[PDB]
């Protein structure tokens, strides 16, 4: 076919089996790739017994995914897409792993991977090769160390097998530190050391597979293009708008940690107590000359080189590396913990990039705990140290104790919601009023109250994906802000970043590669729109140890309704009654009923009729 | 005049848009291993672009058994006649930087040939303010020769370079 | 539309043309201390550029006590007066950056003009293939006025970034 | 006055006293500036008894000198100036110091330096304040050490001082290592760690005076220039030719270590025993990748930037720091020793750096003992270790001792001509048929043998400056390569390196600057020719302690007759009696009498007839 291979790899650890399942057009074009086709393939294998499935257990499938825009649009994205063992929803997230390019090079469209491996595992990708490989000499690798062992091991043999072809380039990797290696629930996937499949706690998944990375190199052409003289007209086009976003491709996200907070009242501070600050030791202009060692940074094809390199030669924490860091690294594992100095945060940002660690969902415990600990709700006792607003050699303690689930580590590394509950019980005391998440998901660094920032009232409150700042809910749902709209490039699979041509030419380049005939309307009213309804559907479902109830659940935690302590928006927080009115309005606007669960008669006419099975279950619960 | 491209792995950022230019205007496709520059990104961070020096010797035209490459007049670039390769990979061998590379599936190798006298390559890094790539119009000096390396050794100096003792 | 001069000091090979440029469109000679631009290099090879940033609160323009400065209302450049100004000192000692230079026997301060909106060391900067200076075109963002800080502090701080603890 | 000041600093240390002198139109129109108008001063001060003047004494003059380019044209040069520790004459030096620019900015355009402090004192200039002060904290300093201490407390002092009037930039500093405060007779005058006055041994002038630096801030405006249109029309078009010399700007000088031996033959290989080489370890992609860690630097004004930084942050020589290196120490501290490595080179390149040593000079001097050593004339016990080809650490011990002046290292400490001469007595055999010299100054890194490169015949035979191949004589005499053409450079005082413009249209900015009307006939026929003749006037008188007599020492050194055993060229080598006629010959054009000593008429048709009274003083010394 055009633009696509028709083929996933079907991956199974348990028997140790490799084989090849065909994608067919029919599916393609009802779920594009990507988060869409991932949703779908986890609803038709999983949908039936979905709350019986531990998103730990052997029955999780994790899905590596592209779609048609993948490795033809400018930039580079992989999907990945799974049961959340944060959410126990689905996430569409993705990383900017060449991994995606090297699959499709190789005549693969992704990988479906089931069980469990016995030991730890990798799994080798080499054109038409596939193999299961022992790992255990790897496993409780970091980044670092695994580019330099295995990595370059595999590029060696690759290269004196491939000796009378020429060199060939590096194979892409994705993999788990220490932490998805003991299922730490907000772990995550890596890649380059710096880059995150970030939200939903996949790298606990593939630990729980015993799968420590997957390694994939592919030599052959991408498939055929239906209009390749549109496309190159395209191409030039983009590059060229791209080329123009002078601040971005200088400073990335990495002005964020001053602008958010200084500019847009909206960056937590403290656990989410405060949002703005004033501090301009953490601006950019710090972190660029006492950190950045590359200040151009790129992934495959892309003209926007938004990615930076930062690195420690001096000081206590010399040797850790980070890149701009990312905006959500500067506040997660810098503001919200009440550190602001540049060198403490590249420290940190290295550190949960060494263990393979969510920095969002990450820095949201850690400044959780340090919060009660404020209070006096965590002693110094319960912790074996104190954990003051500003220490980093105390946070870095504490990421120890919880990726070797110790002590009060064992508690923590479930994650905010479920820690929460925990030490509710345990102590008695309701904390659950201090953990800043939606549907167990902690909320990205973009706060609500003072409506400076993209985010307001409902953005969370009603997303299938929860706290993921990265898709958030829109009034109105369709149209080009919300929902939809990033189903869309998280299944195209295309980075956000390199989106400023718009959403309608982004539509019209994918047409030119497949020979589809997708239009805006389409994918806002049929396509998107289903893919939404599954994710809906599934996260409704939850289970086994969690379950979600949307006449509570769709809400903001009760933070977001504290008037803003500081700034120039002091005292400004929104109105519970009118979220609550907003709510009402999405349902009606995406097609759930007065309840918030899918109408029967909307997923009949998006071609999904048999979810009413999934729906008929959720309502029995829920009564 | 002649040219020959001089290049500075410290300043690529790895976009890699030569690949992309390179291949989709020989092959009509995207196609990364088939670009005749490629970029070789061992530990992340390190770029090193990787391309044919026109060595004044030629070892890859000398060494080829069916004589299906040549060198053109006016630039001194190494040209392919893809139907006389057999794919058997002599050049690959005799080229002191290891440059010749045979694709997966294309049947004949692919070699720079600096796109009769205009690399799109510099184009598009210098458009995109890179400038890891740029043109020396000069007559052909022997030094040039010297840089045709393998990118594996170019990329372990580079890293020990930048992280020291601690790489 | 507005411009403001971003600045990326490892770029900078302290050429100087910069200095150069300026000191000859504004003064009509060569004079180094009167460039409105100015490179330090307080240790061999770590070369800092610095120039005014615009505050939009214009601390320089407020302080002044015979209103010698004012603000360009198509540009947002501070224009400076010259035979008001009674070398004072205050805007010097107002400027987060220490911007405001009085050069020996000057009699007035010197401030960036933004050469009227289309800077001459940005260009001399980007002919020579540095590209250490940028325009920026759009509305002022406030973490612009950030970058106006002491040049002996972004110097040391590059120091240590490169050479460590053996600096 | 235009494009100069008129004005000299004198400085006399014995008395420590400052004072101005003037600087009159019809001196600087007649020796316009640099190495002319310091070679016309060491003339008038001490031509009557030049021979008895001990350059390591208190009566030698240092002198620091601009011309009217300096501060105008591109790139960036000050004038050093002195009775040479190494051919008893002049050598009309360069370094890239922007010192000759602020001394400008300040109101002066040099600095007559007379006279020997009691204790270390450093000189201090700072627009209208000179002074004298206490340098004995930084007596020993290597060059890092003195600018992160010395330079920056003098920064920080004015920075103090004239707060209310903005932060000025840095002052420029020129300074000696250890090297130059021990009296060894080819350490140079340093700057900016990397940037030499390398020929004449001035750094022992002014260590002998106990100067450890000289450091100068200016803060007005350059002079008046004459015509100020001319001048920047002019500057616009020199720009634009220098931008386009692509590899010089990328590369520097640093493509020179392979090139200069592999493609011209002309490459000292173990003190000259060999010409060539196809070495490409020493390629310049090897320092590039290995050690640069700065590819673009430049000296004030500089549209080339052909220097370079290389830094070492691995191995046993972590830490050390030089440029590309120059071409020159690629040879003399590289090829000359038997090292080919990159990460060697920039080793023994910043020891003679830190050391404050001429790197042409000292490697001259290693070379020469380690051949000695391999011949069995310089035995283990003599040197206190062996002195291998190659062995990088045993030519860092042999510095050691040199720079100590301990065990042979006093010996070696007074240059190879004089080192041979007593190596020669000591031994009993003759081993200045290995000392390769022209009137006691190392050849430079170009040999004549090969042809291939600029270096021919007489290029050193002749010249007034011996070995020192920045200033090599041509036939004809007159004509842009040769002497009298870099006489106008080492006085204009520019950078050879941003000549591209050429010698004409260089002259005609002079006049643009200065209103003067000097045409290059006048130049090579009168203001050079006179420059070139008292050169060649001092020069012959000579020592106090080395005479040089013309019928034997205009000549080059024996080794330079032996075929070339390797190589392209292998066999060739020129002939003693082709260059003796052409040393004849050179004599006829440039106004020399028969025996090489300058025509009295010359002399009074050259307006320096009082010379006469020195020709007459040579005569009978050689009769
Ligand atoms: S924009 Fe940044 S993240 Fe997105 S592909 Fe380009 S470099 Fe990677
Ligand atoms: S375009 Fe330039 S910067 Fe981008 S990868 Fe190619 S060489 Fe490197
Ligand atoms: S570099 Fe390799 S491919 Fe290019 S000319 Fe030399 S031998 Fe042929
Ligand atoms: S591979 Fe093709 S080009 Fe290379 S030598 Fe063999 S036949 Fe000739
Ligand atoms: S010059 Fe042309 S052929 Fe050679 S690499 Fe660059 S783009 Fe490809
Ligand atoms: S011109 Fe650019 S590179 Fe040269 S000094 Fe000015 S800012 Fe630095
Ligand atoms: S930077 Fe200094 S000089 Fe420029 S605006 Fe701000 S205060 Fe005025
Ligand atoms: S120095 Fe001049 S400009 Fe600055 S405040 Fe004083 S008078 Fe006004
Ligand atoms: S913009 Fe104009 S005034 Fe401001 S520094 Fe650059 S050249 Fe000088
Ligand atoms: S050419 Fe090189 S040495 Fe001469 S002034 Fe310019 S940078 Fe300095
Ligand atoms: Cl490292
Ligand atoms: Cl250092
Ligand atoms: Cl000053
Ligand atoms: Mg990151
Ligand atoms: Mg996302
Ligand atoms: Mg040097
Ligand atoms: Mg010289």
């Amino acid at each position: 076919m055009y633009a696509y291979n028709g083929k996933l790899l079907d991956v199974d650890l348990t028997r140790e089996k490799v084989k090849e399942v065909e994608l067919s057009e029919d599916v393609l074009k009802k779920f594009y790739g990507g988060r869409g086709l991932g949703t779908y393939i986890l609803w038709k294998e999983l949908g039936e017994k979905w709350e019986k499935v531990d998103p730990l257990g052997e029955e999780n499938l994790l899905l590596i995914l592209t779609g048609p825009l993948t490795g033809y649009y400018p930039g580079m994205k992989t999907s990945i897409v799974s049961k959340s063992p944060e959410s126990n929803g689905v996430v569409g997230s993705v990383l900017s792993s060449e991994l995606g390019l090297e699959l499709k090079a190789a005549g693969y469209d992704g990988i479906i991977i089931r069980g469990k491996a016995k030991s730890p595992v990798y799994l080798f990708i080499h054109n038409d090769t596939v193999e299961i490989r022992d790992a255990t000499k790897y496993w409780g690798m970091g980044g670092i160390e695994l580019y330099k062992t295995l990595l370059k091991e595999v590029h060696e043999e690759i290269r004196k097998k491939e000796k009378l072809k020429g060199v060939p380039k590096e194979p892409a990797m994705i993999y788990i530190g220490k932490g998805g290696e003991n299922k730490v629930r907000f772990a995550a996937i890596m890649t380059k050391l710096m880059h995150a499949a970030g939200y939903g706690g996949y790298g606990a998944v593939m630990g729980s597979k015993n799968l420590k990375a997957v390694i994939a190199k592919g030599s052959g052409p991408l498939p055929e293009v239906y209009d390749k003289e549109k496309m190159k007209v395209l191409l030039r086009e983009f590059w060229k708008e791209l080329f123009s976003m002078t601040t971005f491709r200088e400073w990335g996200t990495g002005a964020g940690g001053y602008s958010v907070g200084h500019d847009r009242s909206s960056e937590p501070i403290r656990n989410w107590q405060e949002e703005y600050h004033d501090n301009e030791e953490i601006s950019v202009v710090n972190f660029e000359n006492r950190t950045w060692i590359k200040k151009y940074w790129a992934d495959y094809g892309c003209p926007v080189n938004c990615m930076k390199i930062s690195y420690l030669r001096y000081g206590p924490y010399k040797g850790s590396i980070s890149d701009a860091p990312d905006y959500e690294l500067q506040a997660y594992m810098g503001t919200n913990l009440g550190i602001f100095e540049p060198e403490k945060i590249v420290y940190l940002s290295y550190l949960v990039d060494e263990l393979g660690l969510d920095g969002i969902n990450t820095g949201n415990i850690l400044g959780f705990a340090a919060e009660l600990y404020q209070r006096g709700i965590l002693t110094k006792e319960d912790l074996g140290f104190e954990l003051n607003w500003g220490d980093e050699k105390a946070f870095a303690k504490l990421l120890h104790l919880i990726v070797e689930k110790e002590g009060i580590g064992k508690i923590l590394a479930e994650g905010t919601y479920r820690a929460a509950l925990k030490i509710s019980e345990i102590k008695g005391i309701d904390v659950t009023k201090y953990a800043v998440h939606v549907k167990g998901i902690a909320v990205g660094a973009h706060g609500i109250r003072s409506e400076l920032d993209y985010t307001k009232d409902i953005s969370y409150a009603v997303s299938v994906q929860g706290g993921d700042h990265t898709s958030t809910a829109a009034l109105p749902a369709k149209g080009y802000t919300g929902e939809l709209v990033e189903a869309f490039y998280d299944s195209a699979v295309i980075c956000n970043f390199v989106t400023k041509p718009g959403f309608e030419k982004i539509i019209e380049f994918g047409n030119a590669l497949s020979g589809f005939n997708i239009t805006p309307e389409q994918w806002l009213n049929e396509i998107g729109l289903r893919i939404i309804h599954l994710q809906r559907i599934l996260l409704l479902l939850g289970g086994p140890d969690v379950y979600w109830d949307p006449r509570k659940d769709d809400d903001n935690p009760p933070r977001f309704y504290e008037p803003l302590p500081s700034g120039p928006v002091k005292g400004k927080a929104p109105n519970r009654e009118d979220i609550k009115a907003k709510v009402k309005q999405y349902y009606e606007e995406i097609g759930y009923d007065e309840h918030g669960i899918p109408k029967e008669e909307v997923l009949e006419e998006l071609g999904i009729g048999e979810a009413k099975r999934e729906v008929k279950r959720i309502k029995k619960r829920l009564n | 005049e002649r040219i020959w491209i001089l290049i500075t792995p410290d300043k690529c950022s790895g976009c890699r848009l030569c690949e992309v230019t390179c291949s989709l205007e020989h092959e009509g496709i995207i196609w990364p291993e088939a670009s005749r520059i490629r970029v070789f990104e061992l530990f992340p961070g390190i770029n090193v672009p990787h391309t044919c020096v026109q060595c004044p010797d030629y070892p890859c035209v000398n060494a080829c058994p069916t004589n299906a490459l040549s060198v053109d007049e006016k630039t001194g670039a190494v040209v392919v006649n893809e139907e006389k390769c057999i794919t058997c990979g002599a050049c690959v061998l005799a080229c002191p930087g290891k440059v010749p590379r045979i694709p997966a599936g294309k049947g004949s190798v692919v070699i720079c040939d600096l796109c009769g006298g205009n690399p799109k390559c510099v184009e598009i890094c210098h458009e995109a303010g890179h400038d890891a790539l740029k043109i020396v119009t000069g007559n052909y000096r022997p030094i040039y020769r010297t840089f045709a390396k393998d990118p594996q050794e170019k990329s372990l100096d580079i890293a020990r370079k930048v992280f020291g003792e601690d790489f």
